């Protein structure tokens, strides 16, 4: 999801 | 902070046009490990795009990141 996208994007 | 949104936008844009297309969007998604089909990717744009142009602008980008 969009929220999950921002989460994983911050990880990498 | 809205910087988080701007940061995400900077990562999406692949040149500095300020208009994230399906190609650039798919590129980022794929790099994250998300492998979707042409339809699935287009659906994301169709939902984010409120104007009906075929791309996501800064304004729509901010709204989609704050969606629930």
């Amino acid at each position: 999801k969009l929220a999950h996208l921002r989460a994983r994007l911050k990880e990498l | 902070s809205e910087e988080e949104i701007r940061e995400a936008f900077r990562v999406f844009d692949k040149d500095g046009n300020g208009y994230i297309s399906a190609a650039e969007l798919r590129h980022v998604m794929t790099n994250l490990g998300e492998k979707l089909t042409d339809e699935e990717v287009d659906e994301m744009i169709r939902e984010a795009d409120i104007d009906g142009d075929g791309q996501v602008n800064y304004e729509e980008f901010v709204q989609m990141m704050t969606a629930k």
